[PDB]
């Protein structure tokens, strides 16, 4: 189970990330708050998009699961999509090690 | 090798007057201190105390006392054989 | 201790120890017993204690800035925070005893935690406190009885410590080298004993090569080292 | 300040009893002791720390290591169970890697800087054993071989167990059974047969073979007097010999203190150089060779010298009975010199003028050379141009380690600022860096090694039952059962009687089982009871 490994058109999902980071307020479009958040560990790193109602009441460290979900692109930065039939679900916290070395964000 | 073994179907302890060697007995010592059984390692040291198998006696001393051995050890063999 | 009621109950042991209980001869007593794990446990929420393990037995030396600054930024933000600093050493240094096999191992050394614990002491006062709760155990130490692990983050913190922060390794000596006759001089003896039972700790389970460059250690000051090679002439 | 290792058999041969009516352990023990008396006789013998390892598995091979009292050794001494392999190797490997356990740390060896026999740790190994073959759990071994499976760290540096100043005698009882009464026994004590005599021969020591009580003393009384500090050298004669045992033979010097003091270190094997990562491995005698040809002793004033007198040896002696002291044979060591295979004189053997002692005098690398030109400079002199190039040309086939202690000697003499000043070691930094990390290794392992040497703990009372990890155990030795406190320590066979006395303890209403060392000592009982009033053939009969 690798974060690299997070591809377009994937089906039955059972793959484990932490949000170790937090989103930053940024504006897009006219009136809608599409937040994102990058995450890293030892095989690599992916940004997650993060909705207002979730990124309120966000607090790191979560562990979360989807289920077919599919892959999308902004601004030639992966992120992850959910929705028309995708559901998340919370499995745990904080029993987890990170590696912040292999990020991509970097210039 | 043959010492090593516990499924022996003769008695090991009564056998222990017949050996005149006395590495033998230093390796049947060892295996019944390793082992735990006290006793049975009493007899081996007795069995090496004694004077006639002093490994340094005269050589025909030492030739005689094996010779008496291997006559009381054949003809054991010969009354549980026949 | 400002209370009335508590300077009368001590004037009253003064006096007559054996007055409120027959059996209890003195101080004597108390000040060789041991203090239990329980008492130290009790006053952290499990959430903490099960963080610490966790740090303790899963983080590698390196990562414990995240939890421990998401640990300080949530909850210790606080002007009772200081003391809660102290609570928290006291709480490693007398529950948490590791074993030796965890020991060899490449986990987290204790060093950084307890560096990282004496760093966060933003005001005199907390330092003093925290200096306080350190040295606690120092006063009575007793080999049979008492590990070793309550001496080997503080000698692990002076040899990791000589380059990086010899502010921090130069503070902490000067307070164990001045706390000896201010603490009690009808028994600043029983402190230079257990003094000197540590540093015979260390020597007999050598975790450090040789004790003796950190005892002269070129950058370190003058009075210091002169009255360490005074107090103990036995390890020079 | 010697060491004497006692390597006492412990293998289950040593259980046969002799004439005496005791069994080879115990005239083995009552060696050592009789070594002891022997030993106390000579006022030297107070400076002695005595070492004990058996012929067990090594966390329990080592009894008597270092930092044992003498109370301890006696006791560890006397409660000795034959009862193991004559595991012969390993037990001698145990030996010499407690011997060699401090030499690293403390960097007595100097390696790659010369042989110095003033750091020397003067050690004998006297193994008591029967003469019957070794013998382990796969078989009979019938030839020694010393097992390397687990070396010590920088133990190839060396590439042999035993070292410079260690010896073994091994002295083989051969005690027969029943009496045999011979005149022959009235002639010298007669070297043995046995696996161990090789292992003695190489190591500069030699085996004994005793076959009587008495025989047993002599061999005592011989080895007393063989228990000397100093350094054993393999000697060689050097081209067209005068085969004797004389022409090449394992000797001793005598390194007399007054601690030990000298200057010059004997030359290594091989030429240094600050390339190689490794230095070369030492064969652990420096095998120093001498030329039979006559040459002058020549030395001159203030010079740093050191007179090392050989041990007596008899054609030796016989042969330089020749009166001859005026003239010396020089001596060199193989492979020192940078480009010949023969290197140059660094000593050599002048017998004294009495004759009775043959001394070896160490010298500077290349001392007929050098010599004239010192000896030329003290007299004449603020040297000259060619006398300095003629010095510079000489260091340039001089190796490096020797310009210390020549620095050392210039110092002395009244040239402080000579061109030694430069200053230099002549190795590798990965070499020095692995002399460090040897010395780390060094003291860890002895110091766990020092904690390891007591082992309070007993064999495992287990069987091992198979079912052709239920056990059944063995006696509880030592348990010490509270039958006052536990009802299940007491016998069927003595109920009502221990019922009755525990019923009486308890109301209102182990001991007597001293050990023997404490069973009539006085001075404790006495100490600890009040004080009174204050006051106004065989040898022990006790109470003085």
């Amino acid at each position: 189970t690798f974060v690299k490994d997070i591809k377009p058109g994937l089906k039955n999902l059972n793959l484990i990330f932490i949000v170790l980071e937090t989103g930053r307020v940024t504006k897009t479009k006219d009136g809608h708050e599409v937040r994102t958040c990058k995450v890293a560990d030892k095989t690599g790193s992916i940004n997650i998009s993060v909705w207002d109602d979730v990124g309120n009441l966000i607090q790191p460290g979560d562990i979360i699961r989807l289920t077919k979900g599919y892959a999308s692109v902004f601004k030639g930065c992966l992120t992850l999509y959910t929705g028309r039939g995708g559901d998340l679900q919370k499995i745990g916290e904080f029993c987890m090690v990170y590696s912040e070395v292999p990020n991509f964000s970097e210039p | 090798k043959s010492l090593q073994e516990q499924n022996s179907h003769d008695a090991m302890d009564s056998y222990y007057d017949y050996i005149w060697d006395v590495t033998i007995l230093e390796y049947l010592t060892y295996l019944h201190h390793k082992r735990g059984e006290t006793d049975k390692r009493q007899i081996a040291i007795k069995a090496i105390g004694q004077t006639e198998l002093n490994a340094s006696n005269p050589e025909e001393v030492l030739q005689l006392a094996a010779q008496r051995r291997k006559k009381k050890f054949l003809q054991a063999m010969a009354k549980l054989y026949f | 201790a400002r209370i009335p009621e508590f300077e009368l109950l001590w004037k009253d042991i003064i006096h007559n120890p054996q007055a409120l209980s027959p059996q209890f001869t003195g101080i004597l007593q108390l000040l060789q017993s041991r203090t239990s794990r329980k008492f130290l446990a009790c006053r952290l929420t499990p959430d903490m204690e099960t963080k610490l393990l966790f740090m303790t037995s899963r983080v590698r030396f390196g990562q414990q800035k995240r939890y421990q600054d998401w640990f300080q930024r949530q909850y210790l933000s606080t002007p009772d925070s200081q003391s809660l600093r102290c609570d928290l050493i006291r709480y490693i240094c007398g529950v948490v005893h590791p074993s030796n096999e965890v020991l060899s191992s490449d986990i987290l050394p204790r060093w950084a935690i307890i560096g990282w614990l004496l760093t966060t002491c933003t005001s005199n006062v907390a330092a003093s406190n925290a200096k306080l709760a350190l040295f606690y155990d120092w006063l009575f130490f007793s080999p049979d009885k008492d590990s070793i692990m309550n001496i080997e983050p503080a000698i692990l913190v002076m040899h990791h410590s000589m380059k990086p922060h010899p502010a921090i390794t130069a503070t902490l000596l000067d307070f164990m080298c001045r706390i000896i006759p201010n603490f009690y001089p009808p028994l600043e003896g029983h402190v230079r004993q257990g003094v000197f039972s540590s540093l015979n700790h260390i020597v007999e389970k050598r975790v450090l090569a040789h004790l003796a460059p950190l005892f002269d250690n070129p950058k370190l000051d003058k009075e210091l080292r002169a009255m360490l090679r005074e107090k103990f002439p036995e390890f020079c | 300040m010697p060491i004497l290792l006692f390597l006492i058999d412990t293998s289950a041969s040593m259980n046969q009893r002799s004439h005496l009516g005791t069994t080879y352990l115990d005239t083995a023990k009552g060696a050592v002791e009789t070594f002891m008396k022997l030993r106390a006789r000579d006022p030297a013998s107070r400076g002695d720390r005595y070492m004990l390892v058996t012929f067990e598995e090594p966390p329990y091979a080592i009894k008597a290591g270092w930092k044992e009292n003498h109370a301890t050794f006696m006791n560890e001494l006397k409660n000795l169970q034959a009862e193991g392999l004559t595991t012969l190797g390993q037990s001698l490997r145990t030996a010499f890697d407690l011997l060699n356990l401090n030499r690293l740390v403390t960097g007595i060896d100097n390696y790659g800087q010369g042989r110095n026999p003033f750091f020397l740790e003067p050690a004998i190994i006297i193994t008591i054993t029967d003469g019957s073959k070794l013998t382990t759990t796969s078989g009979v071994q019938d030839e020694l071989h010393l097992p390397l499976n687990s070396p010590l760290p920088g133990s190839e540096l060396t590439k042999e167990p035993f070292r410079w100043d260690q010896r073994l005698f091994a002295l083989v009882l051969r005690l027969p059974g029943t009496m045999s009464v011979e005149s022959e026994q009235l002639t010298g004590v007669p070297l043995d047969d046995s696996a161990i005599t090789p292992m003695c021969e190489v190591t500069g020591g030699r085996s004994y073979s005793v076959c009587s009580p008495r025989m047993l003393n002599q061999c005592l009384e011989s080895l007393v007097q063989k228990v000397q500090s100093g350094v054993v050298i393999n000697f060689e004669k050097a081209g067209p010999d005068p085969s004797q045992p004389w022409h090449s033979c394992h000797k001793l010097i005598y390194v007399r203190p007054n601690v030990p003091i000298g200057h010059w270190p004997v030359p290594e094997s091989f030429w240094p150089d600050q390339n190689s990562p490794t230095l070369p491995p030492r064969t652990s005698h420096p095998v120093v060779k001498f030329s039979c040809t006559d040459c002058e002793p020549m030395v001159i004033d203030k010079l740093p010298f050191d007179k090392y007198e050989l041990e007596p040896s008899p054609l030796t002696q016989f042969i330089l009975e020749r009166k001859s002291p005026q003239t010396c044979w020089q001596v060199y060591v193989s492979n020192s010199a940078k480009y010949s295979e023969l290197g140059h004189p660094f000593g050599y053997l002048k017998a004294s003028t009495a004759l009775n002692c043959v001394n070896l005098f160490v010298m500077p690398y290349n001392y007929p050379v050098l010599l004239p030109l010192l000896d030329d400079l003290f007299k004449v002199h603020k040297p000259t141009l060619k006398w300095r190039q003629s010095f510079e040309s000489y260091l340039k086939t001089m190796p490096p380690y020797y310009l210390g202690p020549l620095k050392k000697a210039v110092r002395m003499m009244g040239a402080p600022n000579l061109i030694a000043d430069s200053m230099e070691y002549g190795l590798s930094y990965s070499v020095i860096s692995y002399l460090k990390k040897l010395s780390q290794q060094a003291k860890i392992e002895s110091d766990r090694v020092i904690g390891s040497v007591g082992k309070k703990v007993v064999q495992e009372t287990g069987i091992k039952v198979r079912s052709r990890g239920f056990q059944v155990a063995l006696l509880n030795k030592d348990l010490k059962p509270q039958t006052f406190r536990n009802a299940y320590d007491i016998p069927r066979r003595n109920l009502l009687d221990h019922l009755t006395r525990m019923r009486s303890n308890l109301l209102k209403s182990q001991v007597h089982s001293v050990p023997i060392a404490q069973m009539g000592n006085y001075q404790e009982y006495l100490k600890q009871v009040p004080s009174p009033l204050r006051e106004l053939g065989m040898m022990i009969d006790e109470a003085d």
